[PDB]
């Protein structure tokens, strides 16, 4: 791609990639549980 | 607050607590903390001291303190002292105290500016329409029979744990929930709250619950509809986050403490179904008729009707005489009841020990 | 399907036909055919030997052609073999060719070049190639012949420089044979080429066979690091039961947002808490047409 | 009509019929297909 562009040849790829590319704890309310659904969102 | 409402960048924002001391570089900014952290005599921490130094080192134009009913408490009147600020603002909902300090924030703040009026904005739509009720539970016999000899803490003690009470707020819970009202119920014993909540199977959130399961049991009566009734200790008088709720119910008190009342009150105030029209929030004051709670309650209230607020008597509940469950209806299970509130009250060696 | 997907198959094709021979013709036909191709199949489809696919492969590999796919699946029998999978990248294919044509007319020209100088000499007996420059100082005292410096004999001229017109003649013998590639790029640059891979070629495949060894379905691994519209129609006729249904809600939540009867009425003077037509229509149409003559495997699923 | 989660490795479908319903399978090769 780049020596395309160096010789004035626009290229019709993307560049390549070999260019540089990127607990748990106690519970108390042991009465009613299972019956408590994860909240972890809104 | 300051991120969302304001054009404050965070490297403009610090923080002075425990687990956080960075602070802005630049050489105007802004720090949010707690009061203790300027006025405990306590031995602190050589970061904690630096960040203290350079709060006195620096000139402020302005001091933002919130909950100012607590300024004249003996460390928290220095804070106005230490900290050398031009203007200080004081910003509360509760502007009242048992002792006459409150009268002393002139000294230490300054006038008083500005008074909202609370009917006002309840008619306008800004704060809730709050029903201020007061529920009278007749004192039953072996109870108040064995609670005229008993000494005061024990008075506390036996009049908070009478049936009529537990029929009341079990009424109340039952007919709310159907209202699809979120409920949250305050008593500040951590006993009365454990024992209605186990009467009943609700949750329970006192002192030395586990902070992750005062989050969860939050979230899970916040978005959880199963969930709708919260039974809450002195912990949640105080600022901590809570989801929004139409109905309160007011099982023990701490004495006639006339901030605590206005504190509560203000978490239904936020009502979110204000805009709906025909909507009315509710208080209730469960009182044990005969006994202290009406001079408590009468100190409580006489703030709230000073504000204007009125409460309205309940001596009469339209359901017991057809309740499905009952609590403490027989006889044998209220002494079984009263008895039980009676009854409560060198490198090798190194392995060798 | 894609126009472009067509000019680009037309691209290869076209080169293939042009720079290969048959059998590379063929390979690269069954990849823009099928487009997602095994060793197993293309053996199946192209009748081919692994001694024969193996020059072709090589060539198309070095070329920069046909991307090859490395990748291991478990048939039932747990009898894994390393497969191999043959696809295309079209933007990397056509960038070959790009520069595969460009170094060719750069070469091409710089041949028309060279041979614009003259014709030098050469030794017939060391067989030692000699320019124009160093042909004056193997001048002899006769001022004109050229003697080797090893052989002692004299130079002859070397057949290079009049052969100038036979290289621009190659060139434009190459360069009309070319056209259609370059309108075929100029048509791709005034377009754009989407990067494909694997997991897109196997979008457009198309079966060799019925029963193919190879799987086709991709295997992540962990830790490498190389909607619906639903209508309802009223004859007008019961539009008043989604009115009643309307009004009935419109009532519930005013009953659920009503005041409670202890809030609104005085709980202190009541008790203390504690524990036919029918032949008349059938007659009148008799009647009425009396009147008228008168007057005349199982696993997870969700459901949608 | 029956389909497998996209995070599901294993990929089929099934449709459900109507009057013992009959019951196909449908083993795709790419997701946007399905
Ligand atoms: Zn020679």
């Amino acid at each position: 791609p780049r020596k395309l562009q160096d010789l004035g040849l626009k290229p019709a790829s993307v560049d390549p990639a070999t260019i540089k590319r990127q607990r748990k704890g106690k519970i108390t309310n042991t009465h009613m549980t299972g019956i408590l659904k994860d909240y972890s969102h809104r | 607050q300051f991120l969302q409402w304001c054009t404050l960048q965070p490297e403009n924002c610090a923080v002075f607590t425990s687990d956080n001391k960075e602070m802005f570089q630049t050489e105007s900014g802004l720090v949010v903390s707690t009061y203790s952290m300027v006025a405990n005599t306590r031995n602190r921490s050589h970061d904690s001291q630096k960040v203290m130094d350079f709060l006195t080192g620096r000139e402020w134009g302005f001091i933002i303190l919130d909950e100012v009913h607590v300024v004249p408490a003996a460390m928290f009147r220095r804070v106005v002292s230490t900290i050398a600020a031009h203007a200080k603002l004081g910003l509360t909902a509760t502007l009242v105290r048992e002792d006459d300090k409150i009268g002393d924030l002139n000294f230490l703040i300054g006038p008083k500016l500005y008074e909202a009026n609370w009917m006002e904005l309840s008619q306008k739509g800004h704060i809730a329409n709050v029903q201020c009720a007061e529920v009278w539970c007749p004192m039953t016999a072996e109870f108040y029979q064995e609670y005229l000899r008993e000494t005061a803490r024990k008075r506390m003690l036996l009049y908070i744990m009478n049936p009529t009470k537990f029929q009341a707020c079990q009424f109340l819970i039952q007919y709310h929930e159907r209202r699809g009202d979120k409920i949250i119920v305050f008593s500040d014993n951590v006993y009365a709250l454990q024992e209605y909540a186990l009467k009943m199977g609700k949750p329970f959130i006192y002192g030395s619950t586990p902070q992750q399961e005062r989050m969860n049991i939050l979230q899970n009566f916040q978005y959880n509809d199963q969930i709708n009734t919260i039974f809450l200790s002195k912990v949640g008088d105080t600022s901590i986050d809570l989801p929004e709720a139409t109905c309160l119910i007011q099982i023990s008190s701490h004495y006639g403490s006339r901030r605590q009342e206005a504190q509560r009150l203000g978490r239904i105030l936020r009502a979110k179904r204000r805009n709906d029209e025909g909507f009315n929030a509710f208080f209730y004051s469960l009182v044990s008729k005969d006994t202290q709670e009406m001079y408590y309650s009468t100190k409580r209230q006489a703030f709230l009707v000073d504000q204007g607020y009125a409460f309205k008597v309940i001596t009469h509940l339209h359901g017991m005489e057809n309740i499905p469950n009952l609590a403490y209806a027989s006889p044998r299970e209220r002494r079984e009841l009263l008895q039980e509130v009676l009854l409560k009250n060198h490198p090798l060696i190194r392995k060798m020990y | 399907d894609r126009p472009i997907d067509d000019i680009v198959k037309n691209l290869l094709k076209f080169v293939v036909r042009g720079f290969y021979g048959g059998s590379f013709v063929l390979v690269l036909d069954a990849i823009l055919f099928h487009s997602v191709l095994a060793e197993d199949d293309l053996k199946q489809l192209l009748s081919i030997n692994k001694t024969e696919l193996g020059p072709l492969i090589a060539r198309l590999r070095s070329d920069r052609l046909i991307s090859i796919h490395k990748q291991r699946e478990y048939p039932p029998n747990s009898k894994s073999v390393e497969r191999v999978y043959y696809y295309v990248k079209y933007p990397h294919a056509i960038d070959a060719i790009k520069w595969k044509v460009h170094q060719v007319v750069q070469r091409l020209k710089d041949d028309l070049d060279k041979n614009s100088e003259p014709n030098g000499y050469m030794c017939p007996i060391c067989l030692t190639k000699y320019t124009q420059l160093e042909a004056v100082q193997l001048l002899n005292f006769d001022r004109t012949e050229f003697l080797c410096s090893l052989c002692d004999e004299p130079l002859v001229e070397d057949d290079s420089g009049k052969k100038n017109k036979e290289k621009q003649d190659k060139l434009n013998r190459l360069m009309d044979q070319i056209q259609p590639i370059i309108d075929s790029l100029k048509k791709i640059d005034d377009s754009r080429i989407e990067e494909n891979t694997f997991e897109i070629a196997l979008a457009r495949l198309i079966p060799p066979q019925n029963q193919s060894h190879a799987a086709y379905t991709y295997n992540p691994k962990k830790g490498s690091t190389m909607a619906t519209l639903h209508i309802n129609i009223t004859t007008a006729s019961d539009e008043v039961a989604q009115r009643e249904l309307q009004e009935r809600q419109a009532e519930e939540k005013r009953k659920q947002n009503a005041v409670p009867e202890w809030h609104k009425q005085s709980t202190i003077g009541k008790t203390a808490l504690g524990r036919e037509e029918r032949e008349n229509e059938k007659t009148l149409n008799d009647y009425y047409a009396a009147l008228a003559k008168k007057q005349a495997l199982e696993d997870e699923f969700e459901d949608v | 009509l029956q389909a497998t989660p996209a995070s599901s490795e294993k990929m089929m479908l099934r449709l459900i019929g109507k009057v013992k319903p009959q019951r196909h399978m449908f083993s795709f090769n790419n997701r946007t297909v399905m």
